[PDB]
């Protein structure tokens, strides 16, 4: 039933007694459900150290991963180039999923095509799909560049992308000068960040490998900036803002911030902004190339050093105070531009906020996950704030990365209770937040199910989620935020301290029970 | 728009294509005509997509894992292959269920074999066997396992049916191998069929000679309702108020025991024909169980369905049917009185998957609205047959529409509202056209039944009449 | 007791059994407390319509006001001028409170002096305090200007500020050329916003009243901006940013953005930034003057129109979409500068967010309070979002203002269930959120006690507080936020939709009870 | 710093002042000397503040409403006058209490008469009488009312004492008129005294002829603990573990009945001497109740206090005293072992109100720290007498310090930690000097007792050793 002036959606409609009675009858009549006492027993068991040890003995089963597959990252990379259509050679189901995954995080259109290979291609390969696909795409969507990656079906059958694209041009399906950079992006290797690296290196190769003879390092007086897999609009924007503040000439290579934030003005804009083809062609002439997320830009690094002959600086992601400092100092060294007063003041405003909020942050314990560079930057900043990052999970991390984070932790008294996990998933993390309970989780929207699980054990066991990372699907417009630079550090600090104070207010809101500590001033 | 205008629009839009794609896409675009009731005389469907044109379709894995198997709440479904497929589809579909997630129910979790290159080189059957043992240790209350194959499985020659047989025997466990690799078929549709056949071959006959279930003359099953936002619950309540006993729901909020009890029912009630007509025909052939199509979108269709269903039983059910209709009459009449004046005359274009592009037309018309164009990602010609009857004369019909086509049709027809998916939503909002998601219900619903009609009406009104749509043009431009 | 490795502060220390038993014994032994059943009965009564009617019959008692007194606003105004010391003639206890109030909101030093009038001054007045006070202040803190307001003791006894300052100069306590603008700011008239107006008009008079002969309207080609009482740093910054984006020459008159946000770099800076004396002297030469908060700048308007001869445009506070549009169009008209592509795109990005979030915002019901201009701008934007602002409270509002807001409400279908209250307090508002429950409150930190009260009635009756306004004392760094312009509208929208989604997640977090609607994607 | 350096620092700082202020401030600054024990031979205090110099002091209303009356939880306290005073002071002080706020307790609320100009012209006595009626209607469980006068009340000649007598008799209600107008006195201090006399004159004698109270030999009152963050509770628990019965707490978590029962106790235990010595002397004069000063900051002082208090009773209490000391010994020893190594040798400067500037010194020394400067906003010479004994030889002492003075002293002395108020906090953080709020405890505490020492130690360590203090200088400067 409904009352027309107060219509109920699923919540709370299905809490009405008739719906409750119906659901009880469905269960008892036909579901052959385990008894509630047994469900409770197994639930309790899943919160124990005994269960944790079995859970961490897994070798074959993955549960609730914290990574995605390569072509997702190739698509995001390709989107950062002017009038460029991401194009994934292989099965079309993948492309529906890539688009919808990004649709939900950015709340924006996400343009990407497939060439719709089907079962028959296992006999004869996907060459004809590539020929017709490139021609159809260029004619229909009028890109100026098509950036080609692969799905796993095309990788298993072994399609030679290079030959297929060359043959598409030779046979007249597209003009030979039309740019079609490509990268093999097998989903069974690495993760979505590897696909970004592979795609970027392929685009870099396409525009520079065969034209190096006339290049001179430093002749265009600019610094190249490679952002890597990046899903906060504020991070592209803050890097450009800081470099412009310093008067530093730069080229941001892969810049989707315009096409992921077009206005709603009556027109749909399939393309907007982006790195130009000329910026990629001219990039070897930069003074140097800075990699903002070096732990997933290894192939790009080898090409930029081996072919462009740039001496890529040893910089961490510019997150937190020390590593934003180091980024600005290195950019100043390379460019010859001084750090301007405006950025020095911004730094001291971040330090001011740290002194103002340090008493609520001190000793707070966190579980956190994400991609390697993001996680290590968050760990570093938490240590700078006097916080304890006790459970650090990077499903797509590697042993060298783990060693580097362990060294960062060992250098700080705030790292003494911290453990770094690689190759583990959010079902592993669920155990850890039961057996060694932290104050908060910092992670993406998949963390909400862990918070739900912990509350079921009891209010005193609940671990609230703080949403920082990718994907964030159950809040709106957090993709506009910043995590890099002083600005991003200010945003993270503010989110952390106010999450602490929100939770404290909740715990002290009880009239005549806990509200003795429900202070107006904090 | 007149037939002549629509035909001219179709040809104008097709001018952009290369010849081969132009000739193909012309076969998938049509203008409804009452003199042509056989869809195979006017539109082609269930064919390959043309490369590079930005189809909105998914794959067979989405059809099998997404709708048929994944919602079954007390089984664990393995996304078998690399990490992508299971992650992009994790909890994206709102197949509502009652359970204790991670303990006795598992729908919103993502179980996967996370194939690495070593698994491509050596095969994944050993990994799959080890994975099953780990599932049994860590999730002891699971009541069965399914293996949802992703693209690499069949391409590298793995034998998941052998693993499923051997491990199922070892553990006395129902383990269902599903060969729903995305390279199979042309869309989600073949995934439905493959998944139906897997139900048939591995689960449905389990209780064929078991007589311990006490049946009644009023036992039915809900076939093809994936309980989006509780849609199946808002249908079940009506069927049981009418005196029927819903023994099973396939697959929203479903359970493996419900599936196994379904051959005991007296009538299969099919909502989504596209995805479960296969198993419904099988159950009629094998068990003699009749099936019928019904429609619980809007009061007109819901009333028609209840009456048609009740007519299959006896006077006692028909009496309760009219009592249900009388109970809810004031409720939907009040929804109409509030919202139809606010929506009358407004024109809708739809594009969805395999059922809803025709099934929701009556609900729009119950609010005085008109569906002036519709189409499907992956319907077959028997779907288009049913569609031509529901849609008006001279309306536009599109099969496997391209992004370019959909945008250009919308620019010309200028609908007041568009109902489609997440990949379409933000395009049309930027054009200033109110948009409602008609897969996820835009995180609202249920839309089925009388209780769902109220939510549907509130939702079309909140979006179509929203103040934001008057604000897209800057006052200085 | 304490365990050294997990020390407990008051919460949860006093929940230990021995403290609980001790507090029970204190109550039963010596507090002669009303029985709990009687406490419950009276509490329930305070939630009823019967109580509400008695509550709204109050004529003499005020409970939990939503305003402060004039001199608080005079101090904030004075802080916006270069090297200026706010100086309050009268009692020193006032200045301790003004400074602590702003300290807690901005988490910054707040410099202000008193001349420490005491009981003896009630016989003979405060002239000598002014003489020594001005000399002591100039010598010790070396301001370039001292801006004088008053406490209520000095108003009641009738000290003539003008004569006292003139006599201080005549007798040599401060140089005759040293600027000492002043304003009478009686706390028993109006509120803190009136004090801002009074102070500003006094400073404007000081620098221009006697030098009008040589002024020519429009000759400096700039627009003056008067911000009024403003406690978000982002609001000063967004106005300056948008005008610079347009290439519009401007003078912001009272600009405390710098002195309320100095860096922590090892130096305390008593003064920073601010409007210069030359800017005030030259302001009559502007094209016009724009008042950002006209409902508390009425005295300033009369002086700018009557003496400077500017034709002050009839503009609402630039909050929300329509009124930001109108502000930019009027500035464009006055200045001759077109609205640039950057701001047109920013507008359309706000519209995009509205389209993205409209389904969760539609029909949501709000109680809200604050100062008159802030409240009416919040109301307007809520209507633009399809929200219902049902209880609108402005303690320091007036009849003409209420008429204007009622007209705004009548023009929108979303205003049909709204009532505007003036002269009422937060104990009045408490009744309204019990008897006609909204979904949320939008207000300052004093609203937390209302949320506490509503939760005590039951979880289903709880009205969560969304903190927007002044003062905000129980969260950190929200004073850095923005509420004006498209940027401020984006921030408000994001906060509102995500407050809705946080609350829905809370209500659907119950395992096997409500988590059927605990969706990953919203 | 040597005595000679400190004396030179004082003279250098005062060179900025005009002659009159220079001569005055010189009298309020001194260097501690063991050979001079009489504060009246070395420092002046409790005098008017010099105009324009940015004193940190408040007013008599803050002393009366803020500490003496406002914390009494089951009375309603009216801030009588214009809207400012009550609003700036609403819930700024953390006087913790147990109750149902708005129903039977009212501490964090702001009741005011919100004077307008009409009330200045005609007087507010008629408004006050009507206000009292409205309070009684809307807050029927209040157990008494106080009227906290703001500046205008006395200046316009209102007679709040008459209103209180008449309305109190009419309503059979305790209504307490307090003439704590901010123009009276020179600081918060006179507000204490006025407020103490109001307790005496209007509340304390109510039960003078009541013999129904069941007294014991171990009955005490805690006098002058305003329960900041629970300070009084963490003191009370120890006194009652020692076998004593705390009949009353003035005024944190206090109640009007506790006040009225206090003349029945055997001993008044005075923590804040400054604010409550007045009523303690009255109670000894009138009721014969002895009083004693004690100190519950840090283990050394807490142990000394417990022993001194126990020595006033009998052997059974003295035995329990040593049992309490033995119980908490391992707890505070573990705090010292953890935190004293992390703080030893560090130098602290304090500036607070009327008690804590000397009262917390022992707790700092229990962590190996040294208080190198201290001072008070509003202490009297008897406070400074007690301070010279607690402070070290040659340390700096400042009365009613100006903002300029405090800043310049800190620049020279370069303390490792400063403990002062909210108006000082953010100045010194910007200078890179760790700061702890020693009124509000920086939203932490309790700091009293053994349980409070653990929190105090944790807090000094978290701030003094925080990583943020190493980062104030940009590496490129
Ligand atoms: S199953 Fe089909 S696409 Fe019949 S794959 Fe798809 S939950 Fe659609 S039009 Mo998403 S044939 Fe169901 C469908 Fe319809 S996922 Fe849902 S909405 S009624
Ligand atoms: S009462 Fe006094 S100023 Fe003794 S007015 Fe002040 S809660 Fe201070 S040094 Mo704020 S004489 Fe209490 C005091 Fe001390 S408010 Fe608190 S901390 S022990
Ligand atoms: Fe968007
Ligand atoms: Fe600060
Ligand atoms: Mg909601």
């Amino acid at each position: 039933s409904q009352q027309v002036d107060k219509i109920k959606a699923s919540y709370p409609l299905f809490l009405d007694q008739d719906y409750k009675d119906m659901l009880a009858k469905k269960r008892d009549g036909f579901e052959e459900k385990y008894p509630q006492d047994k469900i409770d027993e197994v639930f309790q068991w899943t919160t124990t150290k005994e269960y944790q040890e079995l859970n961490f003995q897994r070798e074959a089963l993955t549960v609730n991963p914290a990574k995605a597959c390569q072509p997702l990252g190739a698509v995001l990379c390709a989107l950062g180039f002017e009038k460029t259509m991401p194009y994934v050679h292989g099965s079309q189901g993948c492309v529906a999923y890539f688009r919808s995954y990004f649709n939900r995080h950015f709340r924006e259109p996400v343009s990407c095509v497939s060439d719709s290979m089907t079962e028959d291609a296992a006999v004869f390969g996907g060459q004809q799909n590539m020929k017709d696909g490139l021609q159809n795409c260029k004619a229909t969507y009028k890109p100026d560049m098509i950036a080609v990656s692969t799905t796993c079906m095309a990788e298993v059958i072994g399609d030679d992308l290079n030959a297929f694209i060359n043959n598409s041009k030779k046979e007249g399906f597209i003009p030979d000068e039309f740019p079609v950079p490509f990268a093999h992006t097998p989903s069974f290797v690495g993760s979505h960040v590897t696909g970004w690296d592979n795609m970027f290196e392929g685009i870099a190769r396409y525009f520079t490998l065969k034209s190096m003879d006339d290049k001179v390092v430093g002749s265009n007086k600019k610094i190249n900036i490679v952002p890597g897999f990046e899903t906060y609009l504020g991070n592209f924007r803050v890097i450009k803002r800081m470099l412009s503040e310093m008067g530093v000439g730069y080229s941001l290579l892969s810049d989707p911030e315009e096409v992921l934030d077009t206005p709603a003005d009556g027109q749909f804009r399939m393309y907007a902004g982006g790195t130009t083809q000329e910026e990629m062609k001219d990039a070897p002439n930069a003074l140097n190339t800075v990699l903002l997320q070096p732990w997933h830009l290894e192939k790009t690094k080898k090409f930029v050093e081996g072919t462009w002959k740039h001496e890529v600086p040893k910089l961490n992601i510019p997150m937190g105070l020390d590593w934003t400092d180091e980024f600005l100092m290195k950019v100043s060294e390379i460019s010859g531009q001084p750090i301007p007063a405006s950025l020095t003041k911004e730094r001291g405003r971040l330090v001011d906020m740290m002194t103002d909020s340090h008493t609520w942050l001190h000793g707070k314990r966190f579980a956190l996950w994400g991609d390697p560079d993001f996680v290590m930057g968050l760990v570093k900043f938490l240590l700078e704030l006097g916080c304890e990052p006790v459970h650090i999970l990077c499903h797509n991390g590697n042993k060298r990365w783990k060693k580097a984070v362990d060294a960062i932790l060992a250098a700080s008294p705030y790292g003494k209770n911290a453990t770094v996990y690689i190759g583990k998933d959010l079902w592993h993390l669920r155990s850890l937040v039961f057996t060694d309970k932290p104050d908060f989780m910092i992670g993406n929207s998949y963390g909400k199910f862990i918070q739900r699980d912990t509350l079921h054990k009891g209010k005193e066991f609940e671990v609230p989620l703080i949403r920082i990372g990718f994907p964030i699907f159950d809040r709106h417009h957090l993709h506009r935020s910043t995590t890099l630079g002083y600005e991003g550090a200010m945003q993270i600090l503010t989110t952390l301290v106010n999450s602490i104070l929100e939770r404290l207010d909740e715990e002290t809101r009880g009239m005549q029970a806990t509200d003795y500590n429900h202070d107006l001033v904090r | 728009m007149s037939r002549e205008e629509v035909e001219s629009l179709i040809q104008e839009v097709l001018e952009v294509y290369p010849e081969k794609a132009r000739k193909d896409r012309n076969k998938h675009l049509a203008v409804n005509d009452p003199a042509v009731t056989q869809s195979k005389k006017c539109i082609i469907s269930n064919k390959k997509s043309q490369p590079g044109l930005m189809t909105i379709r998914g794959c067979a894995y989405a059809g099998s894992k997404g709708v048929v198997w994944g919602p079954i709440k007390d089984m664990i479904h393995i996304s078998h292959g690399p990490v992508g497929c299971g992650q992009y589809s994790r909890a994206g579909q709102r197949n509502y269920y009652i359970g204790t997630t991670g303990v006795n129910a598992f729908v919103t979790m993502n179980f996967t074999s996370d194939f690495q290159e070593k698994d491509i080189v050596f095969g994944g059957d050993k990994k799959l066997a080890k994975l099953i043992d780990e599932v049994e240790t860590l999730f002891p209350l699971n009541k069965g396992i399914s293996v949802q194959s992703e693209c690499p499985i069949g391409l590298i020659g793995d034998d998941i049916e052998s693993v499923s047989k051997v491990k199922g025997a070892e553990l006395s466990k129902t383990i269902v191998p599903v060969r729903c690799e995305g390279f199979r078929g042309v869309s989600q549709s073949l995934g439905h069929h493959i998944a139906n056949d897997a139900v048939r071959d591995w689960v449905l006959g389990k209780r064929d000679e078991d007589t311990t279930f006490a049946s009644t003359p009023y036992d039915v099953a809900i076939i093809g309702d994936y309980n989006i936002g509780g849609d199946a619950w808002s249908s079940r309540i009506l069927l049981e108020e009418m005196g029927l006993r819903c023994v099973a729901q396939w697959s929203g909020d479903g359970s493996i025991s419900e599936i196994e009890l379904t051959p005991k029912v007296k009538l299969n009630l099919v909502h989504c024909y596209r995805s479960m007509n296969y198993i419904s025909r099988h159950m009629e052939e094998k068990y003699g169980i009749p099936w019928m199509e019904y429609n619980f979108f809007g009061p007109t269709k819901t009333i028609e369905s209840l009456r048609a269903i009740a007519a299959k039983f006896d006077e006692s059910i028909q009496k309760k049917c009219e009592e249900v209709i009388a109970k809810y009459k004031p409720e939907w009449e009040a929804v109409v009185a509030k919202y139809r004046p606010r929506l009358e005359g407004k024109r809708v274009m739809l594009y969805i998957g395999g059922l809803r592009p025709r099934h929701v037309i009556g609900a729009y018309e119950d609010l005085g609205m008109e569906v002036v164009g519709t189409g499907y990602e992956f319907a077959h010609n028997d779907d288009y047959d049913r569609t031509m009857k529901e849609m008006g004369d001279s309306t536009l019909l599109y099969d496997d529409v391209t992004g370019y086509e959909f945008e250009e049709f919308v620019k010309r027809i200028k609908p007041d509202l568009i109902g489609s998916g997440i990949k379409e939503k933000f395009i049309f909002q930027k054009m200033g056209i109110p948009f409602r998601e008609m897969h996820s219900w835009d995180y609202s619903g249920p839309y089925h039944g009388f209780d769902g009609f109220a939510i549907f009406a509130r939702d079309m009104d909140m979006t179509l009449n929203n103040p934001c749509w008057k604000k897209l043009q800057a006052p200085w431009e």
